[PDB]
Order: C-alpha cells, then structure tokens, then sequence
C-alpha cells in the first residue's frame, strides 16, 4: 500500500510539472 | 517450538487451516474412543 | 567502423543514487554506453537506462560517489556494450566488467560480441541428450544432468553450496560405456569463497581450461548486472564458434537480483512481488537460456546457477521466478546439514526435466529409470512416516511403516552421503540404489516392473 | 564558496546554489555551521545529510561546501579517548566547555595539538631513500601497550628530504618531509581518510587462528576467527550485549574498537567506568584494559543520521590499527539501529522502499562494511600482518530472524551466534540457542586445535551428537511422558542437561565465570563427555544381562559424581591457577572410573 | 533573546489532514512554533515541520478543524517551544500543553528550556551505582531498582498497573540501612485514572512534591506526543540544575505511540510494523533517554514509562521497541490477575538490566544475586512441570518434578502476594527467598556456589 | 501446427503468442474442423501481463497482476465451443481449450488459478501428493470438477 499510495502521488506530482 | 516455522504465505494459511480442522477432528475422535473405554472400564470396575 | 568523433557533455542535470541524469544530449540512444570523467580523473563507466528527448538517465556501473554536477565530463560511445571476446581468455581472471585483475594485459579483441545476447532459433536448437556424471549420488541416479541442461542449486546462506558446486566441476565428465571449460562469474561473492574457487581450480590443474569474472562483495553493486552477460557472452563464444563444451557457474543470481532491485528503487520504477522489479522474469529469461546445442555444432553450453534463498524459503520471488525459468533444481537444505550430511542435498522438491530423456537403455542403465523412482517414492513416504512418529511415536507403527523408516535413515547414510572427495559412477549409484530398495520384499515396490525386478533385485 | 539552504525536512536539508558540489562532500549549514554531507545532486540544488539535530535553521541559511568527503583523523592520541560518531572527542568538549550536554555545531579537532609526542624515528631511513605507502619512519608511545606506529599514508610515496630527530613533537609540527616529482609534501603524526573508502591491503588472507572469547559456548561449539565476521541477532534481554562486552574484556586481540550505534547511553558510562578497573598483566607488570580499546559513542537519543558515520568511522580505525600490525577485534553493538538510520533517511528523501520499508541497497551496505573485515598482509615495506574481526549485533523485532536486516546479515557473516529469548527468560545466559547457530570455520581451526590440544576436537563433535539428540528426543518426549525411554536415551537426556546446565551457561558476573580460559573449558568437556561414554558403556554391556545398570542405579551410586560434576565451573582461575584447575579436573575423572569398577 | 517584532500572516496556502501549508513566509525557520488564531477567535498552536522556499508546514496541536484559508491568522514566534520552567512546579497540576488547570497562575519561569533537550554527553555520564527500595519483593528481590534506571511496567488492558504504580510513589525509598519528587504524565487515560492518581497523591501527604500533567482521552491527540517531553523538561531542570532527585511516571505510553503514528500516517512517512514510523526507536529514545546520573551533580530522573501490551502481545512494537531502549521491564499478567495476586507481576520475562551491579557487598547483602538467580531456575522449571503435567497428568510425575510444584505454589503466595499496603524490605525479600529455596535439598540449588549455601542454607 | 515462443522472447511477443494461436484455431473452426488447442501455461501469459502492467505504470490489483487479468482470460476462454459456421454450406465445427495453470501452490487464491476456475467448465487439478508417490497420471479426484455431466448424458 505504501509503495502504490507513493506511485499515485508521483505521477500526480509530474502531471502538474507538465502543466 | 513457539510455531510449526512455516514462511508466512497464503499457502501457509490453507495448510494450516486443514491442518488445524484435522487436529480438532482427531481429538474428537480420540475422546470418544477415550468415553467409550471408560464406560467399559466403569461397568468392568463394577463387574 | 563508426568513424565518428565522439561527443562529450558537462551538461549533467542531476545525481540520484547510482544513476546519473544528463541534458542537451544530441540524439541520445538507448542502451548506449557513457564514459565518465570525474572532477579528480577517476575514469567510470555506465550505461544509458532510458532516453527522452535531450535527457537520458545513465547506470554507472562503479559507483556515483564524486560525481558533482557542473564538471563531469560524458563522452558518449556511440554504440552499445559490444565486449571484446577472445578464444584465450582461459586461464585468466577478469573482474566484474571484464577487465584485467591477474595483471595480465588486456584481452584482445578477436572479436566483439553484443553482451545483450542474440536470440537463437528454436528450429536451430538441438535438444539436449547425453548425460553429465557429476559423482553425486544425488545427482546422477536421481536428477540426472543433460549436457546443455539449466539446472540451478538452490541453497539458504550457511549452508555448503560452494563446495558442491565446486565437487561438480572437477568431478564433471560423461557417462562411458573430454572435458568442459568453465566460466565462473562471481557476484557479489566475499573473498574467503573467491579464494576457494580460484585455488581449487589451481590445486586440480583446471587454470588452463577456466576463465573467472570476479565481482565480489566489497566490489561495485551497479558492476554485478553485467557481470553475467559478460560471462554467458564468453561461455556462447566459446561454445558455438570455437567448438569447446563449456560449463557455467554463476555464484549467485540473488546479490544479481538486489543490484536490479538497487537500480528499479533509484529509477522509481514501480515494483512487484517483495519491490523487485516487475520484469525480474524476463531480465533472468535473458540470462537463463543462453544454454544448450544448436545445429551445425559440436559445442555446447550447461548451466549451474546458484542462488541464496531468503529465510530459507522457495517462495521468495527469487527463487520462484527462476523455478519457472529452469529446468528443475537441485536444492541444498539445512536439515540435512545440521545432521552433518554432505552433500545436504533434499530429493523432494528437487526435480531434473531432462531425466526422463537422458537416462535408460543406450545412455546408461536398463533399470536407471524404474530405480530412480522407487528410491523417491520410498523416501517421501518414509518422511510422511517420520511426520507420523514424531506424534504418535515409535511404538505406533506397522511393520511396513517400519521398513520405510529403516529405508529413509539408511537412505541417506548409504546414498546421499558421499564426502566431497569421493566420486561414484552413474552404474555404481544404482548399485547402491538397488542395496537400499532390496531392504523391502519384492511385494512392497510397487512402481518398478516386474521384468526389472527380475533381472536385478534377487542379485 | 557558500550556499544556501532552500528547505529542512528534517534529519534532510535541502540547499540551493552548489552547482560545483560533489556527492559525499561534507559541509557546514547554518550559523552554528552543523556538520553534513550531501547524498543527492538535482541541478544547482543539493540534498544535504546533516548529522547534527536541524532544528532552528531557517531558509537562506549559508552551507560551506568543503572539498574533503566525511574523514577521519588517523595519529597518535587516539587510544583511551572516546569519540562521538562524527569523531568529535568527548573528554575535550566536556573539558572545555564545561557543560554537561554536547553543543551543537562543535568544531573541535580530532585529536588533541598540545600533547608532546614521544617519537623516535625507525633509524633505518636516510635523505635520498625511496619510501612507499604503508612504510614506517617512526613509533610513539601512546602508551604501554600500543606501540603506535607512523605510517606514510596511502595514495603517497617520495624521497626522504629531511626526518625530525627522536624527541618530544606534537600534531602541528613536521615530522617527514618527501618530494615526488617536483611537488614536496609535509608530513606530521596525523593522516586524514575517507571514512567510506577502504584501506588498500597488500593480500587478502585466509584466517586460521581463533579469535578468544571468555566464553565456554561461543568458542567450543561455535569457534570465531581473527579476521572473522559474526552476527548476534538477539532479542532484547538476550544478552548480546554482555557478551559483546565480555568479549571486548577477556580476548586475544591487541586492539578493541567499540562501536555504541543507537546502544542505551548508561552502557557507553558502565564501559568507561568499569575498564579502568580491570587488569591485564604485560610483561609480569599490571596495567588497566582502557589503554588498549577505544570506543565510539552514538547513543540512541542523538541525531539519527551520525548513526552512519558512527559505523563507519569505527571500521576506519580499526584498519589503520590493522595497517599498524595488530589484530583488531571491532565490534558495533546494533547494526539494526544503521540500518533503522538508513530507513528514516531513505524516507525523507521519498526514495521507492524495498522489503520491509528498508532501502533497496540495505543489501550493498552491509556487504561492504563487513568484507572491510579479514587477516590482511599489510602494505608498507616492513612486511606487517594485521586482522580486523567484526562482531556486529543485530536487534531484530519480536526475536524473529525474518527482518531484512537478520537475512541480509546471516547471508554475510560466517559465523552466526544466535540467542534466544526463551533461554534468557530461565536467565541461562549467554542465551546462545546451540541448534540454529553456525561456524564455517570449524575446518579452519582444526589445523590449530590438533597441534595445540588434539583431544578438542572429538570432545566437540560428540558433545554436538548428544545436544541434537536430545533435542530430537524431546520433541516426542513432551508427546509420550517419559514412558518409551530406553535406558541408554535417559543417559542421553540426563547427560544433555548436565552439558547445558553446566557448561553452556556462565554467569558473566562472578569472579569464577568473568573468564573461562580455553584450557578450562575442554578440561571440563573432557570430564563431562568421559562420564557419557562410561555410563553409556556402563548400560550397553549389561543391558543384556541379568541385572541392567539403569539410571536410578547408577544415578544413586555415583550422586556425588553428578553433583562434583556441576561444581566445575566454580575453580576461581584468578584464584586458583592452571595447575589446580587441571590436577582437580584429573582426580574427578580418576573417581568416576573408581566409580564404575565398583559399579560394574 | 528576540528583540524584533514578529510577524503575522494571512497567506494559508492549504490544509491537508493535520497539516496547515502557508505561503508567502518570510525566512522559514525549521521546527518553530506559530500562533494561529481562527475566525472565531479560537486560538490554536502548531510546530513547522517542514520549510521549503517560501512555504511551511504547520502541524496545529488542538486540531485543523475550522480553520480557514483566506481569514486564518498566523504569527510566528521565531524560535522552537522553549517552555517556563520554575521549581515551584512541584504542587501545581497542569494540562497536556503545559498551562495550569488547578486555578493558579501561570508558571514565573526561572528559565525557558528548549522542550526538544539535548543528549546528555556520554563521558560525564555517571553509571547508577544506588538502589531503590520500592517494597515489592517481586522487583526488590528478584529485578531489583537503580536510581536513575529506566524501568517500565509492561502491562494490559483491565490489569491494576495503575495502582502498582500509584504504591511505588508512596513506599519508594532507599536500601541504605529522602523526598522524590514525583512528575506524572497523565496523556491517554480518562478522568477517573487522573483522578485516582490525583487522589492517591494528596493520600500519601506527598502532593508538595508532585508536579501532575494531564492530557486525557478527550483532549487532542496531538499534543500526547509533547507532553512527556514537557513532564521530562521539568524533570531535567529539577534534577540536573536543582539537584532534586526525580520520578518521571509515564502513563500508558501506547497512547503516546498512537498519536505518534497518527503523525507517521498523516505525513506519509514510511511503516515500520504495525503502522508505526520506522523512526519509532528514535523518537522514542528522545524520550527514553532523558533520564540518568551526571557526574558531578547530586540529582537523578528515574523512569517508569508504564505501557499498555495491545492484545497481551509482547512482541507488539511499542513494548518491543521499549524492551529494546529501557533496562528492562516489571511485566505483569492476566494469569496472576485472574487468580486475586496482587500485585501481579510475573518474573519469568522481566530483567532489570542494572541489577548485576546494584546488589551485593555494600549495597544490599552478599547473597542477593545468588538467590535472584536460583529463584528464576526454579520457578522457571516450576512453568515447565505444570506444562508436563497438563498432559501426562500428575500422577506421571517424580519426586523431582513435585519439589518445583510446590515450589512454584508456595512462590507465588509467599513471595509475590504480598497487598497494596505491604512494604517489606530487600533483607526481608531475601530471607523469604531462602524460605522458599530451602523446599529443595542444597544438591539441586545449582545456581549457587557451596560458598554461599553453606552460610545461608542450614537457617 | 504449434506456435513456438520461449521464456527469453520479448514480453510483448509472450503475450501475443496466445492472441496468435487462438487466432488460427477459429480459422479452422470456420473450415468445419474440429480443432484442440493446448496451452503451454497462462500463467505465462498472466505473467507478460503483469510484467507489461507494471512497466506502463498502471494501478496494480492483487499480487502484481492488472485488475483485467480476468478480462483478459474470459476473453480467451470464451473464444471456443461447438458452433454454426458463416457462410453457405451450413457446415458447424468447434475449438476445445485446454489451459494450464503452472502452481505456485495448492491455494487456489492465487490470481490465475482463482479467475481461470471461474471461467473453465472443466478443472482436472494435479495432486502434488500422487505426484510424490509417483502415481500416474496426478489427478486429485476430490477438487476436480467437470460441469459438462448434464449435457453428456444424452
Ligand atoms: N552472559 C551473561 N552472563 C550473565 N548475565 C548476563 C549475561 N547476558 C546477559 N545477562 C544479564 O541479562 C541482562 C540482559 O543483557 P543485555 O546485554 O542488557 O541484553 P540485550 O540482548 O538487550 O543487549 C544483563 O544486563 C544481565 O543482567
Ligand atoms: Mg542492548
């Protein structure tokens, strides 16, 4: 669970780099 | 000793669990064999 | 010949961990191979895990420490990892990345090989057939060895895997009715064991036939990835261009296994079973297969990996993945070493897919077959019996739960103890086999013809 | 030449404008200019360890980037001395500052600049001589008993162009002057190193000569090595650290390097105060045990991060002792709160975690910090031999050995003392479990134990035979009650229990137990295994007959035996020397075998 | 000290969960205090937890619920939580935050302490070399106390450690045949604990010296993990600038674990076991360690970091990682709790790890250790015969094996029952020893030396 | 005619090699053939799957796999049986589907095991004790199950 929690957060972090 | 020391794993759950049910049937069955002969042992004890 | 001036960049955008981030590079390619030039001099090197647009993301394989991100010069290759490959490379010792530790001079390049391996066409691959005496009674009356089998030993730290593995290389020949090269490669291996195998290949007078790739525990974790793919690109040179039969050691595919761990943790790749990667299966199937015969050739290539098993388990992915992968195992366990049993090998869960093939009338013995599984199925009952005397006790068993018992602690007094120094015959294994299955009456064996009975059991 | 902290998140600082930073550089962030080193480059920004508690630094606070990577300062003054983890010594900031707690942001140097040094040169150099790495040109005398040899360090080599005659020198002064090509260098008593780089060693050699331990179990079933690596993964009340203790009092080494890595800060005060107490006689001359050791301390309740240096640093010492000729024998009492430290770390800096939360190179840590162990032939021209032995503790939760941790350790080390926690809760100590625990240098040894002692080794084979058989008996014995025992598996049992209540057990704390010399040790096991085999003897030939010797007859004839026999271990050794301890361990034995004539 | 003006900010950037996120602050400072003020008027107080450019991460101790983002009101104080500290503390009773609750004033500090301390350097360190009498023979005898020890009593659910440690306060004194001062953290209990504790105080007649701090179940969870470090705070300054000996009793530490990793969850930093932070241990040592002699000063803090066992685990973290930090435990159970033994105190899994040193010649009598140990051989085996027999029934048992029966039965009733109100000394705990040691003949009494029983034994 | 795919071939190819075999069985299906198609492992396939998931960065279900895995094998799985054939000589062939999930275990929790038994209508499971005992061919006789008794009665 903590890994995979990490992973979403991650990929929402670079989502809003693109932006 | 403390545990069988099985690496924890669902196979390890579904062994254990038969391995349990088992247990708990042949104790069953042990204590009736147990009532049986000391129902015979009593009527002998009075015979 | 790709002549070409190589490009450098000081354009490095970051360091995390043992992976270097460089930007502005002119169309990066994957795979492709940089050399690093530290502030002080030190020269590393390291290979190109992804590229997008003007970044790419380099593995260096020595280690990052002192790498600063403003002066470190990248020269780029142009080209992937293509290592030189020489047919003398035996009778030398390399380190992990394949350069000279002996203090002998450079190999040189007779040719180049692709370390990433070209793929072999099954129509092309000839099935594998003759059998492997090793001198373990474990092994060659049981689970029997192919020549250009992928048979791995399985083993918990502690336990002495080493030196079967060592027993089976100066003890490894054919079944008469000449001998192999070996490639060692040793990852992440302490320097008591690298000693171990490097003098028992001196004390034998194996050196001239072995070539060593050392990467050891106190060496670069990076390093270890390649190490493999240096060894088996060896191993497949020699094999199927020089005509040469070679054996492949390879010490342990679990440190392998954390240096891919170490590398998909810095990269945030998203993990798997217990954080290793999710393609573990593929990266050890690139690696696994570089075995066996192919048409038009007399050499060949069998495979030995080792690896350590968490909590000694078989569960781990490790060991999992790789039992999916191979060929069956051999599976050393602690139970018969705190027992003082060498070799402390378990025939249970240990299967050979080969032996079905490789053993039988015209390869070694009529009976080998019918020998081999009578002795497992008399001793995974004995073992269901000592399951059962351990609760109820000795005074609670039939007679023939009795004889199953005498077999099981005869069975691996007289069979499967042996003592690394003492090698026995695939026809003197089944000799012993027959003195232990002769301990039931002929009724009793119950998956063993009739015919074969008859020829052998009343001798 | 500075930059500026842009974030704190902790034991993790983050700074902005060091574009030319290294990895592994140290630096000085904030005002109080705190000790850190930078783990991660991410453009002009950089990722800072600190090693000293962050709090009160702010945003825009100056970072000093240092070019030297984390090192340690390797001369004389060094033994006696007890440093923090970040080799900052602790008897000259409490000496000087007067406080009782340590400050932050100490620059206080390694080794003490007023102390005159007693040097003399080896007397074997000249102006003109070619000098290598490793090579001596002089001694000082620490002390007594560690002759503290001047090295040139590694990574350096030249002419000699001028020697300090013998006399009295401090740290500051110059004691060697070499050139190379052009370039001169200035040398004094004090080298500086990479704390994480290994000292170079001219060969890797394997380790054949015991490493002695004042324990009975822990060295006759379960030998260790100069240059060895063990593990103790113990559960809390085990013990470990008393035999880490005891083994730092009462061995063979010449230098112990003790390592307080997250340990209780009570156990750092009860070495400093109980070794100056103890006693090691030299040359017929008494002298205390403090000025051969020397201890780092990184308490549990101090910054988490300098639980790494701690580490580290304690392994760079003991190879420059190695490097001196002397056998060091280093222990870190935790390794698990190192790794603990990793864990924390790993997580500010949102790294993607392995197994249980643990850093996915755990794994690479630990292999190399303890393959910096082994009996080494030295570098330098004097032709020195040294060893470095590792003895690492390690605290897995719940005693149960699954932790990353306790698996990657097991995988390293080659001998494994495992303890446990039942045993401690009988306080049958060492609590050492005898059934999971191994040694792979048995083979190694029996080269030694024949020329030195011969009968040793079968004593410990058969003592083994009877401690797994009796637990392969009591596994059915706790099912049946007692009631299908043959008469020689009772001598099994019984015997069993005289061997663990008797000789795997010792109170550390006693005058008699404070030490077990080998010669004791197998005397006693002699005497135990001799009664085995004439009481095993005793029933087997008449077993058959008409009248069996079965326990309860021999157990009445002989009850003065058994019990004389429990009284072994109380021979005093300080009190009572070898020649007593073996002349009564012989007539015991002449005794039994009275005993037994009578008997039988 | 602070002279400029401090600043306030409107700038809230966020609220995620517990954490506040302001923008637009000027120099950030790691770890200090902010003072908040909600539309309402509410006050509330937060730590920065971390600083970033211009953003801070605020954690507000009574709760993030109704704060605003465009009329929230924040100041900094421009350092960490210094908190007042006096000696005439001692008489006062405060709340989890460390404000008055008893209608007196707030504290005329002597001084303002930093709440977070200071590791106390390990060369002026003094080893305890002084015993506690607490008048338990179960802890006098056989886990005897040391001042300035670190012993909690390992508990659960239901059990009376509340009243154990409401005894030890009263019949706490000295074996050398003294006025502690009593600092008691009352976090995570509910108002009938606090006012047991409360009520037994000004029983003893002792309330001059008792400095109570309270944050009950009802209060905000956030602040359980400040006040120990308040309650220790005192501690320090009493005992190390003072030179008043101390008694830090903290109540069940598990409420202080379960705030914690409601933190540990909140910021989503990485598990350990059980959701606990991986950096339980440390945090936990911050507490722990705050305890001790100092060479040169008269005083001492002993503590008695009481916790709750979660379901009667004793592998459970939090007792798990105190085992690990403290010098032992007390340890009680349900199994003398459900047969009416007071106090119920087990020693088979206790040890005090102090003990060694703090009994013998010149601090108690000569035999203490040997008693200690051979009582623990004993009534170890004692458990081990009631296993044997639950099975093989009693009739199956030896002379042997019934000496350590009744020793067991008469232990338990002669040596550890002893009543809320029974305070024997350590030379009468001992003399009880030998009353109980002297069921068995002195062949079998392996743990002590001829030395001692022929003294000791004949009585 | 087989399809030959190893271990040491690209995952994308290790997860067509079922796609291409299923492909040339309902080719000859439409002949009026009746065909058998074999499987090597699906938890090969399973296994492509999971591999592939993970590298495209999408949530995970349980043990690794994609939450699909099931959609995947249903779609498999259903692409057989006894039918009419298009086209005008109103001939009717069939495919038969012989999986083969490789056992990590007895326990049928696993991912693979569990979703392929909610689809097959036959289920002949291996006992690993037979196997021991070297009694041949391994079929348990207690957990297999056959749901076709009904329509093979007539
Ligand atoms: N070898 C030993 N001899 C005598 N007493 C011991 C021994 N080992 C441990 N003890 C006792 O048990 C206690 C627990 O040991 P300690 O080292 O503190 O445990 P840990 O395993 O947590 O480090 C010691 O303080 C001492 O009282
Ligand atoms: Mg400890």
């Amino acid at each position: 669970f903590y890994r995979l929690k990490k992973i979403q957060e991650k990929k929402k972090i670079i989502k809003e780099k693109s932006e | 000793k403390d545990r069988i020391e099985i690496f924890p794993s669902r196979m390890a759950q579904t062994i254990m669990k038969a391995r349990l049910k088992g247990a708990q049937t042949g104790r069953n069955l042990l204590k009736k064999k147990s009532d049986a002969l000391t129902l015979r042992f009593r009527q002998i004890l009075k015979k | 010949y790709l002549s070409q001036p190589r490009l450098t960049y000081k354009t490095v955008s970051g360091v995390n961990g043992p992976l270097v981030i460089l930007d502005h590079v002119k169309f990066p390619r994957y795979a492709e191979i940089v050399h690093l030039t530290l502030p002080d001099g030190t020269k590393r090197s390291g290979q190109v895990l992804e590229v997008s647009g003007s970044k790419a993301v380099v593995q260096v394989f020595e280690g990052t420490s002192g790498i600063d991100a403003k002066k470190t010069s990248c020269e780029f290759t142009g080209d992937i990892l293509r290592t030189p490959v020489s047919e003398d490379m035996l009778g030398r010792v390399f380190n992990g990345s394949g350069k000279p530790i002996d203090r002998g001079p450079v190999v040189l390049a007779e040719d180049f090989l692709d370390i990433m391996g070209q793929p072999i066409n099954p129509q092309c691959r000839i099935y594998p057939e003759e059998m492997i005496q090793t001198g373990i009674s474990a092994i060659d009356g049981m689970n029997s060895i192919a020549r250009g089998q992928k048979i791995p030993i399985f083993s918990a730290a502690g336990l002495p895997h080493n030196e079967i593995a060592a027993q089976i290389c100066r003890q490894a020949g054919l079944v008469k009715k000449e001998n192999f090269a070996i490639v060692f490669a040793a990852m992440g291996v302490n320097m008591e064991t690298a000693r171990f195998f490097k003098s028992d290949f001196e004390e034998n007078g194996s050196m001239d036939n072995v070539c060593l790739f050392l990467n050891l525990a106190n060496d670069p974790t990076i390093e270890r990835i390649i190490t493999p793919r240096l060894a088996l690109t060896t191993a497949e040179f020699l094999a199927y261009q020089c005509e040469k039969h070679v054996l492949v050691i390879l010490t342990d595919m679990s440190s392998y296994a954390e240096a891919l761990r170490e590398v998909s943790a810095a990269r945030e790749e998203v993990p798997g079973r217990r954080g290793f990667p999710g393609y573990m299966y593929t990266d050890l199937a690139t690696i696994y297969e570089r075995a066996g015969r192919v048409e038009g050739r007399n050499g060949s290539i069998t495979q030995i990996p080792i690896l350590t098993m968490p909590n000694d388990d078989i569960t781990h992915p490790i060991p999992d993945l790789t039992g999916y992968i191979t060929e069956g195992q051999i599976y050393v366990d602690r139970q018969l070493h705190n027992r003082q049993i060498y070799p402390p090998i378990n025939v249970l869960p240990s299967l050979s897919r080969l032996m079905k093939s490789a053993i039988g009338e015209g390869m070694t013995r009529k009976d080998h077959a019918d020998v081999s599984n009578q002795l497992y199925a008399c001793y995974a009952i004995g073992k269901d019996v000592q399951a059962m005397k351990a609760v109820v006790g000795e005074e609670a068993l039939t007679s023939d739960d009795l004889l199953y018992l005498e077999f099981l602690q005869k069975f691996e007094k007289n069979f499967i103890t042996q003592g690394p120094y003492e090698n026995r015959t695939v026809y003197e294994t089944l000799d012993i086999g027959w003195q232990l299955l002769r301990i039931f009456p002929k009724e009793m064996l119950k998956r063993i013809p009739q015919s074969t009975l008859s020829e052998f059991y009343p001798r | 030449t500075f930059g500026y902290v842009h974030g704190v998140s902790g034991p993790v600082v983050t700074a902005c404008d060091m574009a030319g930073a290294a990895m592994y550089e140290l630096v000085r962030v904030g005002h109080s200019e705190l000790v850190g080193e930078i783990i991660r480059l991410e453009g002009d920004m950089a990722t800072i360890q600190v090693y000293e508690e962050t709090s009160g630094v702010s945003v825009g606070d100056p970072v000093l980037r240092t070019g030297k990577p984390l090192s340690v300062e390797l001369g004389p003054g060094i033994m006696g001395a007890i440093f923090d983890g970040i080799q900052r010594p602790l008897s000259d900031i409490s000496s000087q500052t007067q406080s009782i707690y340590i400050p932050r942001g100490v620059n206080v140097s390694a080794l003490s600049r007023d102390i005159k040094w007693e040097f003399i040169p080896s007397k074997n150099l000249r102006v003109g001589s070619h000098i290598t790495g490793g090579d001596i040109y002089g001694i000082v005398n620490e002390n007594s008993l560690i002759k503290h040899k001047i090295m040139l360090p590694p990574r350096s080599r030249g002419s000699v162009t001028y020697i300090a005659p013998p006399g009295n020198y401090d740290a500051s002064d110059v004691v060697l002057e070499l050139e190379f090509e052009g370039v001169k260098e200035k040398l004094s008593m004090v080298q500086v190193w990479p704390v994480r780089q290994v000292r170079p060693v001219t060969e890797k050699l394997p380790a054949n000569h015991p490493l002695l331990t004042g324990q009975r179990v822990l060295d006759a079933l379960f030998p260790c090595v100069q240059g060895g690596t063990t593990a103790i993964p113990g559960a809390f009340g085990c013990g470990k650290t008393v035999i880490s203790q005891s083994l730092s009092k009462y061995s063979n080494s010449d230098v112990i390097i003790y390592v307080g890595c997250g340990e209780r800060g009570n156990e750092m005060s009860e070495v400093l105060r109980d070794f100056p107490e103890l006693t090691m006689e030299v040359d017929g001359k008494v002298e205390s045990i403090m000025k051969r050791t020397a201890l780092v301390a990184n308490t549990s309740n101090m910054p988490v991060a300098a639980r790494e240096a701690s580490i580290y640093t304690g392994i760079t010492l003991s190879e420059y002792f190695r490097d001196m000729g002397y056998h060091v024998s280093m222990m870190a009492d935790s390794t698990s709160r190192w790794a603990e430290a990793l864990r924390e770390i790993s997580g500010r800096l949102a790294e993607m975690p392995a197994d249980s939360g643990y850093p996915a190179y755990l794994g690479a840590r630990l292999a190399s910090f303890y393959e910096r162990a082994g009996r080494v032939k030295c570098l330098g021209n004097p032709e020195r031999e040294g060893s470095v032995s590792i003895v690492g503790a390690v605290s897995p939760p719940g005693g149960d050995f699954s932790d990353p941790v306790t698996s990657a350790t097991l995988g390293i080390v080659q001998v494994f003392w495992g303890l446990d926690k039942k045993l401690a809760q009988r306080k049958h100590f060492p609590s050492v479990n005898w059934l999971i625990s191994y040694s792979k240098y048995m083979r190694a040894l029996d080269e030694y134990y024949d020329k030195h002692f011969t009968e040793f080794v079968p004593l410990r084979t058969k003592a083994k035979e009877i401690l797994q058989e009796e637990e392969d008996l009591a596994e059915i014995v706790q099912l049946v009650g007692k009631a299908s025992l043959a008469e020689t598996d009772k001598i099994t049992l019984e015997v069993a229990k005289l061997i663990k209540d008797d000789f795997l057990q010792q109170n550390g704390y006693t005058p008699y137990d404070r030490f077990c010399p080998f010669y004791k040790t197998v005397g006693m096991l002699s005497n135990m295994i001799s009664f085995y085999d004439m009481a095993r003897r005793a029933v087997e030939t008449t077993a058959q007959s008409d009248n069996k010797i079965t326990w309860s007859i021999i157990r009445e004839h002989m009850g003065e035996i058994l019990y004389k026999l429990s009284s072994m271990k109380f021979k005093d050794p300080v009190k009572d020397g070898e020649a007593k301890i073996k002349a009564d361990y012989a007539q015991l034995l002449e005794d039994m075998q009275n005993a037994f004539r009578s008997l039988e």
